RNA sequence: GGAGGUAUG
RNA sequence: ACCGCAAGGUUGAAACUCAAAGGAAUUGACGGGGACCCGCACAAGCGGUGGAGCAUGUGGUUUAAUUCGAAGCAACGCGAAGAACCUUACCAAAUCUUGACAUCCUUUGACAACUCUAGAGAUAGAGCCUUCCGGACAAAGUGACAGGUGGUGCAUGGUUGUCGUCAGCUCGUGUCGUGAGAUGUUGGGUUAAGUCCCGCAACGAGCGCAACCCUUAAGCUUAGUUGCCAUCAUUAAGUUGGGCACUCUAAGUUGACUGCCGGUGACAAACCGGAGGAAGGUGGGGAUGACGUCAAAUCAUCAUGCCCCUUAUGAUUUGGGCUACACACGUGCUACAAUGGACAAUACAAAGGGCAGCGAAACCGCGAGGUCAAGCAAAUCCCAUAAAGUUGUUCUCAGUUCGGAUUGUAGUCUGCAACUCGACUACAUGAAGCUGGAAUCGCUAGUAAUCGUAGAUCAGCAUGCUACGGUGAAUACGUUCC
RNA sequence: GCGGGGUGGAGCAGUCAGGUAGCUCGUCGGGCUCAUAACCCGAAGGUCGUAGGUUCAAAUCCUGCCCCCGCAA
């Protein structure tokens, strides 16, 4: 019941407290990064792509 | 490494570092040293001297290596071992000597070996007897 | 034994990020810009043999540039098509934005253009084998120093998977200095999907 | 250096 | 039938049944076969788990549901770097059926916000007067259509784990062999290493090893604020006047390469030792994971072939459940105390976060915290007093002044609301537990061990995860065994 | 009708002479193991058929009853 709950996330929502984040390309709620507001998956997809500046793989 | 401060010795900083828990150095050191001061007051003679004749008694001169049934087969201790037991035994054997405090038991513990009693002394005994009895493994 | 995407080792060594703007707090904003506009260029990578985009940004103006081999699909010939873009994509973002096309001649030297090319090849139902013995049969004549190509599914409609790959050159991924340039592919093949991945190393340079 | 005898799936 | 005292010997079929039985050799795998080598594999050591309580995950049972997945090593504090509602996929009830969402035609239109009644809420119902800026917002009829956390991970892409950072896997040409195959890739010697040399029907090359990459360790060049304080005066306080010397910060550079000395050794590679030097023998630590094995995992990140539901396997709200509980397993936390507990004073860090967020000070509150309110988008300010340690005093071996589970009452913060089901505090109570059976784990140095701190997720919730520093060992005989 | 018996799930001691219910195999949980068996560590499981008396004390002695095995009938 994915893209639902896509629309439903990106609706305001009755009050605040029920407002969650999930990744916005992929609807993933888990392991995202509020910053990018991208999940764990698509941060190395576009890391490795080149295409999230400052990023670099460490050590 | 080094000698120690108060009494400019190797082997109290060794022991030193084996009766460390956790890399508390310096509760270990003031428990030694109250150790010292304590066998100062009783059987009024120097730490060090009691001390080293201690370790002369309970520091062994056999070891066995149990291989194959097992046969433990006899072999002589090799001189870095030897005080390496002799302080374990030291610690161990007075941890179990069973008194309110370290120092307390530490003091007897040398005490005891100074005069060729305690328990060091009977793992050292006990030790030899049973390389002695497998002698013949050699 | 799930090796990595070597411009993934790679970025901030001896190639550079693709998107090169700062912004100390908005990327939860300007990030999902860059990637709505590199899903947006559809329209040109349909045909256009667009093999990356760099994207730029200031205060003012944003700056794109767009690499291919056949800039002219995608200029028009004076400047429509440019235009046509201009207008929608600056409605999307709402911002001044400028392009510029830029080429990258020996197109078959390019890894996400071979890429494009088999896959639309094995789409077109040819043969996996004939398709990457030619593709690094003419980067070889372009001067490569190596290539390495796979292709992984359900070949010739089989009951089941494979993974063919080729190679003739060198393809040194634990160095670093290597500017090796990887991309991969999908091909909706009429019975599955077929995933290609090819390697070019073509000599070697620093960013610096 | 090589040859000959002398517990289950 | 013959012979034999006999045991039995000689002679010697068929019905039927199978599509193979078989021989020599090749490649691998295996071996309770052999030789060599290596690895925290043993061994020499240090500390733990299994014993108890608690947290958490899993199995099993139940329940309306206890969503779904992962299941020898290589599932089990794993997906989940956040289950009160949402999330939530499940269950009950209530509801909708071009639909919560997209593309199209047309009526249209700019839109509505924000109120009130009823409803548990979704919801309808009155309004409120919303205004063509032909694209755009907004609805509305429409059938095309959407939608599916529904099945197959044994149809798949992509991503990953593991054998294993082990050092191996292959190829071109040539040659041997009828051929599978072999050589090379073996041998001597060495190396952490198919690392190097030598030799040799092989000559070369590639993927791997290694170095290039990052960090840490010394120095040098530039620069000197928000960072530093030798020089001087000052002030609580490097703070402020002043200097950028020092530290530090961070860009460029130097540096370490068996580079040099001797000995050994086939003179070669290489080894052992030495000098110098901050550092010496891939300096230490990471990143990087060959061909491929396990039809390993994932169709619940996503994408996708085929199959299935489509007035329901789709979609909306409220409430419940994922938190159950006779039990078993795993991972960890707290302790079972004098190397200690309680109280008091006092000292030294690092790495990090911070905008509608970090919340100093002052004040109120015993404490959780509360009022006001400074500074702060950072080397300024806050988070943020580090704790262990040290100095004293006390308690003096007890189920204890140990431990802090459980329960009772009263409160604080968050939030739409803490019964199920958050954390926290104060008081009261004070359980089990005196160092754990058979078994078994981790670790070779600033490690193990122990003490604190920080951060992502996050309104709020961490004994978990990721990261930081402080104190700081024991031992390695050595390869006989697993 | 006569004579013997009934002790954890199976088979046997213990009854003669009253003094804290025992043996082997098994069952349950955990270990070892790729998993199972064996093996190692723990734990349950017995109003001694039952109901009455005697006894300080009952499997034990006495009474009564219900079954089991033979003989018979
Ligand atoms: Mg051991
Ligand atoms: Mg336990
Ligand atoms: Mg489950
Ligand atoms: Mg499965
Ligand atoms: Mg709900
Ligand atoms: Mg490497
Ligand atoms: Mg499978
Ligand atoms: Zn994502």
């Amino acid at each position: 019941a994915k893209t639902s709950m896509v629309a439903k996330q990106q609706k305001k929502q009755k009050y605040a407290v029920r407002e969650y984040t999930r990744c916005e390309r992929c609807g993933r709620p888990h392991s995202v990064y509020r910053k990018f507001k991208l999940c764990r998956i698509c941060f190395r997809e576009l890391a490795y792509k080149g295409q999230i500046p400052g990023v670099r793989k460490s050590w | 490494v080094l000698p120690d401060p108060i009494h400019n010795s190797k082997l109290v900083t060794k022991l030193i570092n084996k009766i460390m828990l956790d890399g508390k150095r310096g509760t270990a050191q003031r428990i030694l040293y109250s150790a010292f001061d304590l066998v100062e007051q009783r059987s009024g003679r120097d730490a060090l001297e009691v001390f080293e004749e201690a370790i002369n008694n309970i520091m062994p001169v056999l070891e066995v290596k149990a291989r194959r049934s097992n046969y433990q087969v006899p072999v002589e201790v090799r001189p870095e071992r030897r005080t390496t037991l002799g302080l374990r035994w030291l610690v161990n054997y007075a941890r179990l000597r069973g008194e309110k405090t370290m120092e307390d038991r530490l003091a007897n513990e040398i005490l005891d070996a100074a005069n060729n009693t305690g328990g060091a002394v009977k793992k050292r005994e006990d030790t030899h007897k049973m390389a002695e009895a497998n002698k013949a493994f050699a | 034994g799930q090796k990595i995407n070597p411009i993934g080792l790679r970025v901030g060594i001896i190639r550079d990020w693709e998107a090169k703007w700062y912004a100390e707090k908005d990327f939860a904003s300007l990030l999902h810009e860059d990637l709505k506009i590199r899903k947006f260029i559809d329209n040109e990578l349909k045909e256009a043999s667009v093999s990356h985009v760099e994207i730029e940004r200031a205060a003012n103006r944003i700056n794109i540039a767009i690499h291919t081999g056949k800039p002219g699909m995608v200029i028009g010939k004076g400047g429509s098509e440019i235009e046509k873009l201009r207008n929608k994509l600056n409605a999307l973002t709402d911002k001044k934005v400028h392009i510029n096309v830029i080429e990258i001649k020996k197109v078959d030297l390019d890894a996400r253009l071979v890429a494009e090319n088999i896959a639309r090849q094995l789409e077109n139902r040819a043969s996996f084998r004939r398709v990457q013995k030619q593709a690094i049969t003419r980067a070889m004549k372009l001067g490569a120093k190596g290539i390495k190509t796979q292709v992984s599914g359900r070949l010739g409609g089989a009951d089941i998977a494979r993974a063919e790959q080729y190679s003739e050159g060198t393809v040194p991924l634990h160095t670093l200095r290597a500017d090796i340039d990887y991309a991969h592919a999908e091909a909706d093949t009429t019975y599955g999907k077929l995933g290609v991945k090819v390697w070019i190393y073509r000599g070697e340079v620093l960013p610096t």
